[PDB]
């Protein structure tokens, strides 16, 4: 029942709320390690650690 | 007696088993079809990464 344009638009949706939350995921996680361990290793493939 | 033994019959004593119904009550949801199949779509999406 959905058009091309409507998948493409569900997909896009869905992406921007994956994001935003992601985002928000990684505020609560550097939180978490701030109130804990009072430091944060900051990793990645694409950042060095510090 | 001498021919046989004459009786009173009292009344019957009928014991009707059932098996009540139990599990029914989770499955509250009655379908009455005629296409082949029953088709389910599930579907999940961690939004817990970081």
């Amino acid at each position: 029942t959905l058009s091309i344009a409507q998948r493409r638009d569900r997909v896009i949706a869905y992406l921007l709320m994956k994001h935003r939350a992601m985002h928000e995921n990684t505020w609560e996680w550097m939180a978490a390690q701030a109130a804990q361990y009072g430091y944060v290793d900051v990793q990645g493939q694409d950042y060095p650690l510090v | 007696a001498g021919l046989y033994t004459t009786y009173q019959l009292l009344e019957v004593q009928r014991k009707l088993k059932t098996l009540p119904a139990f599990f029914l009550q989770w499955f509250p949801r009655q379908i009455n079809f005629q296409e082949d199949m029953i088709a389910f779509d599930k579907v999940i999406q961690d939004v817990t990464r970081v």
